Protein backbone atom coordinates (compact mmCIF):
# COMPACT_ATOMS: atom_id res chain seq x y z
CA UNK A 1 0.00 0.00 0.00
CA UNK A 2 1.80 2.74 -1.76
CA UNK A 3 1.08 6.58 0.11
CA UNK A 4 -1.45 8.20 -2.18
CA UNK A 5 -0.65 11.75 -2.67
CA UNK A 6 -2.37 14.49 -4.45
CA UNK A 7 -0.46 18.12 -5.53
CA UNK A 8 -2.90 21.10 -6.26
CA UNK A 9 -0.40 23.83 -8.52
CA UNK A 10 -1.75 25.80 -11.26
CA UNK A 11 1.86 27.03 -12.42
CA UNK A 12 2.87 24.14 -14.53
CA UNK A 13 7.25 25.06 -13.94
CA UNK A 14 6.09 24.41 -10.62
CA UNK A 15 4.35 20.93 -11.13
CA UNK A 16 7.41 19.67 -13.35
CA UNK A 17 9.97 20.61 -10.60
CA UNK A 18 7.70 18.98 -7.68
CA UNK A 19 7.12 15.66 -9.41
CA UNK A 20 10.56 15.25 -9.93
CA UNK A 21 11.75 15.58 -6.86
CA UNK A 22 8.80 13.66 -5.28
CA UNK A 23 9.77 10.87 -7.74
CA UNK A 24 13.20 10.63 -6.34
CA UNK A 25 11.93 10.62 -3.27
CA UNK A 26 10.35 7.48 -4.15
CA UNK A 27 6.89 9.04 -4.77
CA UNK A 28 3.98 9.25 -7.31
CA UNK A 29 1.57 12.33 -7.32
CA UNK A 30 -2.09 12.65 -8.76
CA UNK A 31 -2.37 16.54 -10.45
CA UNK A 32 -5.14 19.25 -9.42
CA UNK A 33 -4.99 22.72 -10.80
CA UNK A 34 -7.46 24.72 -8.72
CA UNK A 35 -9.07 24.35 -5.72
CA UNK A 36 -12.86 22.89 -7.42
CA UNK A 37 -10.28 20.02 -9.18
CA UNK A 38 -8.75 19.03 -5.72
CA UNK A 39 -12.18 18.69 -4.13
CA UNK A 40 -13.18 16.62 -7.13
CA UNK A 41 -10.04 14.03 -6.38
CA UNK A 42 -10.48 14.33 -2.85
CA UNK A 43 -14.37 13.38 -3.49
CA UNK A 44 -13.14 10.57 -5.67
CA UNK A 45 -9.90 9.19 -3.72
CA UNK A 46 -8.60 8.69 -0.32
CA UNK A 47 -5.39 10.45 -0.36
CA UNK A 48 -2.55 10.21 2.70
CA UNK A 49 -1.55 13.53 1.98
CA UNK A 50 -2.64 16.76 0.09
CA UNK A 51 0.34 19.52 -1.22
CA UNK A 52 -1.93 22.59 -1.80
CA UNK A 53 -0.74 25.70 -3.57
CA UNK A 54 -2.04 28.64 -2.03
CA UNK A 55 -2.74 31.22 -4.65
CA UNK A 56 -4.60 29.37 -7.73
CA UNK A 57 -7.58 30.72 -10.42
CA UNK A 58 -10.97 29.53 -9.66
CA UNK A 59 -10.77 28.17 -6.15
CA UNK A 60 -7.93 29.19 -4.25
CA UNK A 61 -6.10 26.66 -1.59
CA UNK A 62 -7.25 28.51 1.56
CA UNK A 63 -10.82 28.70 0.35
CA UNK A 64 -10.17 25.01 -1.15
CA UNK A 65 -8.95 23.73 2.68
CA UNK A 66 -11.96 25.34 4.72
CA UNK A 67 -14.37 23.39 2.28
CA UNK A 68 -12.17 20.12 3.05
CA UNK A 69 -12.50 21.02 6.55
CA UNK A 70 -16.13 21.15 6.55
CA UNK A 71 -16.75 17.88 4.48
CA UNK A 72 -14.29 16.16 7.41
CA UNK A 73 -16.94 17.70 9.60
CA UNK A 74 -20.60 17.29 8.65
CA UNK A 75 -20.08 14.72 5.87
CA UNK A 76 -21.16 16.81 2.84
CA UNK A 77 -20.15 19.34 0.13
CA UNK A 78 -23.06 21.65 0.97
CA UNK A 79 -20.54 24.63 2.26
CA UNK A 80 -18.83 23.81 -1.39
CA UNK A 81 -22.47 23.39 -3.10
CA UNK A 82 -23.11 27.22 -1.49
CA UNK A 83 -19.96 28.61 -2.57
CA UNK A 84 -20.84 27.71 -6.20
CA UNK A 85 -18.35 24.28 -6.27
CA UNK A 86 -20.00 21.87 -9.01
CA UNK A 87 -19.45 18.37 -7.46
CA UNK A 88 -21.11 15.48 -8.81
CA UNK A 89 -13.06 11.07 11.34
CA UNK A 90 -9.89 10.42 8.81
CA UNK A 91 -7.96 14.08 9.07
CA UNK A 92 -6.52 14.50 5.79
CA UNK A 93 -2.78 16.03 6.03
CA UNK A 94 -3.20 18.97 4.09
CA UNK A 95 0.43 21.25 3.58
CA UNK A 96 0.56 24.46 2.23
CA UNK A 97 3.02 25.90 -0.39
CA UNK A 98 3.25 29.53 0.11
CA UNK A 99 4.66 32.53 -2.14
CA UNK A 100 6.18 34.95 0.33
CA UNK A 101 3.62 37.67 0.08
CA UNK A 102 1.64 39.53 2.67
CA UNK A 103 -1.49 37.59 1.84
CA UNK A 104 0.24 33.80 2.70
CA UNK A 105 1.42 34.18 5.70
CA UNK A 106 1.87 30.71 7.59
CA UNK A 107 -0.68 32.21 10.55
CA UNK A 108 -3.28 32.34 7.62
CA UNK A 109 -2.49 28.93 6.64
CA UNK A 110 -3.10 27.78 9.56
CA UNK A 111 -6.48 29.76 10.02
CA UNK A 112 -7.95 27.83 6.68
CA UNK A 113 -7.32 24.91 8.07
CA UNK A 114 -3.68 23.24 6.96
CA UNK A 115 -1.84 21.43 9.28
CA UNK A 116 1.69 22.55 7.57
CA UNK A 117 3.51 24.46 5.33
CA UNK A 118 6.32 24.32 2.43
CA UNK A 119 7.81 27.80 1.70
CA UNK A 120 8.47 27.98 -2.34
CA UNK A 121 10.92 27.16 -4.27
CA UNK A 122 10.22 23.88 -2.90
CA UNK A 123 13.33 21.94 -2.67
CA UNK A 124 14.16 18.27 -2.03
CA UNK A 125 15.48 18.74 2.04
CA UNK A 126 11.82 20.70 2.13
CA UNK A 127 9.90 17.61 0.61
CA UNK A 128 12.00 15.01 2.84
CA UNK A 129 11.60 17.16 5.75
CA UNK A 130 7.64 17.26 5.81
CA UNK A 131 7.33 13.50 4.12
CA UNK A 132 9.03 12.07 6.91
CA UNK A 133 6.75 13.79 9.84
CA UNK A 134 3.23 13.05 7.73
CA UNK A 135 3.95 9.50 5.82
CA UNK A 136 3.78 6.57 7.01
CA UNK B 1 38.93 20.69 -28.73
CA UNK B 2 41.00 19.74 -24.93
CA UNK B 3 38.00 18.30 -23.52
CA UNK B 4 39.45 18.73 -19.75
CA UNK B 5 39.63 22.28 -20.68
CA UNK B 6 36.27 22.46 -21.81
CA UNK B 7 34.78 20.77 -18.46
CA UNK B 8 36.86 23.50 -17.31
CA UNK B 9 35.44 26.44 -18.61
CA UNK B 10 32.18 24.63 -18.35
CA UNK B 11 32.60 24.55 -14.33
CA UNK B 12 34.27 28.17 -14.30
CA UNK B 13 31.40 30.06 -16.57
CA UNK B 14 28.68 28.20 -14.62
CA UNK B 15 30.01 29.61 -11.19
CA UNK B 16 30.20 33.14 -13.13
CA UNK B 17 26.53 32.93 -13.22
CA UNK B 18 26.14 32.48 -9.06
CA UNK B 19 28.53 34.87 -8.58
CA UNK B 20 26.91 37.33 -10.89
CA UNK B 21 23.25 36.73 -9.51
CA UNK B 22 21.55 35.34 -12.50
CA UNK B 23 21.12 31.96 -11.00
CA UNK B 24 20.63 31.28 -7.44
CA UNK B 25 21.46 27.81 -5.90
CA UNK B 26 17.80 26.45 -6.95
CA UNK B 27 19.23 25.82 -10.08
CA UNK B 28 21.35 23.57 -8.73
CA UNK B 29 18.27 21.83 -7.24
CA UNK B 30 17.36 21.03 -10.87
CA UNK B 31 20.92 20.17 -11.58
CA UNK B 32 21.02 17.34 -8.79
CA UNK B 33 17.62 15.52 -10.27
CA UNK B 34 19.33 15.22 -13.49
CA UNK B 35 20.68 12.01 -13.51
CA UNK B 36 20.58 8.58 -15.18
CA UNK B 37 16.68 8.18 -14.54
CA UNK B 38 16.06 11.54 -15.83
CA UNK B 39 18.66 12.61 -18.36
CA UNK B 40 17.61 15.97 -19.93
CA UNK B 41 15.23 17.19 -17.34
CA UNK B 42 17.41 20.50 -16.81
CA UNK B 43 16.79 21.56 -20.45
CA UNK B 44 13.49 20.51 -20.76
CA UNK B 45 11.96 22.60 -16.88
CA UNK B 46 14.12 25.38 -18.50
CA UNK B 47 12.58 24.68 -22.51
CA UNK B 48 9.17 24.93 -20.37
CA UNK B 49 9.74 28.11 -18.30
CA UNK B 50 11.22 29.77 -21.64
CA UNK B 51 8.03 28.66 -23.75
CA UNK B 52 5.73 29.60 -20.85
CA UNK B 53 7.58 33.49 -19.94
CA UNK B 54 7.59 33.87 -23.94
CA UNK B 55 3.83 33.97 -24.02
CA UNK B 56 3.11 36.01 -20.18
CA UNK B 57 5.78 38.56 -21.65
CA UNK B 58 3.70 39.05 -24.94
CA UNK B 59 0.19 39.23 -22.71
CA UNK B 60 1.64 41.84 -20.00
CA UNK B 61 2.84 43.70 -23.04
CA UNK B 62 -0.44 43.82 -24.49
CA UNK B 63 -1.90 44.79 -20.91
CA UNK B 64 -0.18 47.52 -20.53
CA UNK B 65 -0.53 49.06 -24.11
CA UNK B 66 -4.69 49.26 -23.66
CA UNK B 67 -6.03 52.85 -23.29
CA UNK B 68 -7.18 52.00 -19.80
CA UNK B 69 -4.88 49.56 -18.68
CA UNK B 70 -6.36 46.60 -16.08
CA UNK B 71 -4.17 45.88 -13.06
CA UNK B 72 -6.43 42.88 -12.46
CA UNK B 73 -5.52 41.23 -15.73
CA UNK B 74 -1.64 42.31 -15.40
CA UNK B 75 -1.08 41.28 -11.58
CA UNK B 76 -1.57 37.40 -12.82
CA UNK B 77 0.97 37.41 -15.20
CA UNK B 78 3.79 38.97 -12.81
CA UNK B 79 2.68 36.45 -10.01
CA UNK B 80 3.14 33.71 -12.92
CA UNK B 81 6.25 34.79 -13.56
CA UNK B 82 7.65 35.85 -10.35
CA UNK B 83 6.97 31.78 -9.22
CA UNK B 84 8.46 30.13 -12.25
CA UNK B 85 11.41 32.06 -12.29
CA UNK B 86 11.61 31.41 -8.01
CA UNK B 87 11.20 27.39 -9.68
CA UNK B 88 14.36 27.25 -11.48
CA UNK B 89 16.87 29.96 -9.84
CA UNK B 90 16.24 33.06 -12.01
CA UNK B 91 17.15 35.08 -9.31
CA UNK B 92 17.70 38.59 -11.40
CA UNK B 93 14.37 37.61 -12.71
CA UNK B 94 12.85 36.97 -9.72
CA UNK B 95 13.66 39.81 -8.03
CA UNK B 96 12.36 42.30 -10.97
CA UNK B 97 8.87 40.76 -10.75
CA UNK B 98 9.15 41.12 -7.19
CA UNK B 99 9.61 45.21 -7.32
CA UNK B 100 6.73 44.91 -10.69
CA UNK B 101 4.27 43.88 -7.98
CA UNK B 102 4.88 46.68 -5.94
CA UNK B 103 3.70 49.16 -8.72
CA UNK B 104 0.98 47.04 -9.44
CA UNK B 105 -0.36 47.30 -6.07
CA UNK B 106 -0.06 51.08 -6.30
CA UNK B 107 -1.61 51.05 -9.84
CA UNK B 108 1.27 53.15 -11.22
CA UNK B 109 1.18 52.95 -15.07
CA UNK B 110 4.54 54.41 -15.70
CA UNK B 111 6.45 52.51 -13.03
CA UNK B 112 4.98 49.32 -14.61
CA UNK B 113 6.56 50.43 -17.99
CA UNK B 114 9.78 50.50 -16.64
CA UNK B 115 9.27 47.64 -14.70
CA UNK B 116 8.34 45.36 -17.91
CA UNK B 117 11.19 46.77 -19.78
CA UNK B 118 13.44 45.66 -17.31
CA UNK B 119 12.02 42.12 -16.59
CA UNK B 120 12.61 41.80 -19.94
CA UNK B 121 16.35 42.39 -19.87
CA UNK B 122 16.44 40.25 -17.21
CA UNK B 123 14.76 37.21 -18.83
CA UNK B 124 16.84 37.88 -22.11
CA UNK B 125 19.92 37.63 -20.26
CA UNK B 126 19.14 34.57 -18.06
CA UNK B 127 17.60 32.97 -21.66
CA UNK B 128 21.49 33.57 -23.38
CA UNK B 129 23.19 32.09 -20.53
CA UNK B 130 21.21 29.17 -20.06
CA UNK B 131 20.94 28.34 -23.54
CA UNK B 132 24.56 28.77 -23.95
CA UNK B 133 25.12 26.24 -20.98
CA UNK B 134 23.41 23.77 -22.74
CA UNK B 135 25.35 24.41 -26.00
CA UNK B 136 28.62 24.22 -24.12
CA UNK B 137 27.50 20.64 -22.20
CA UNK B 138 25.90 18.96 -25.34
CA UNK B 139 29.12 19.82 -27.28
CA UNK B 140 30.99 18.10 -24.49
CA UNK B 141 29.01 15.12 -24.13
CA UNK B 142 28.52 14.17 -28.60
CA UNK B 143 32.90 14.51 -28.52
CA UNK B 144 32.84 11.49 -26.26
CA UNK B 145 33.20 13.59 -23.21
CA UNK B 146 30.84 13.83 -19.97
CA UNK B 147 29.84 16.52 -17.81
CA UNK B 148 30.05 15.63 -13.98
CA UNK B 149 27.25 15.24 -12.30
CA UNK B 150 26.13 17.66 -9.78
CA UNK B 151 26.54 15.83 -6.34
CA UNK B 152 25.55 18.37 -3.96
MG1 LIG C 1 -0.34 29.16 -7.55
Amino acid sequence: SKPKILLVEDNKINIMVAKSMMKQLGHTMDIANNGVEAITAINSSSYDLVLMDVCMPVLDGLKATRLIRSYEETGNWNAAIEAGVDISTNRLPIIAMTANTLAESSEECYANGMDSFISKPVTLQKLRECLQQYLH
Amino acid sequence: MDLVQKQKSLQDYTKSLFLEGILDSQFLQLQQLQDESNPDFVSQVVTLFFQDSDRILNDLSLSLDQQVVDFKKVDPHVHQLKGSSSSIGAQRVKNACVVFRSFCEQQNVEACHRCLQQVKQEYYLVKNRLETLFKLEQQIVASGGMIPAVEL
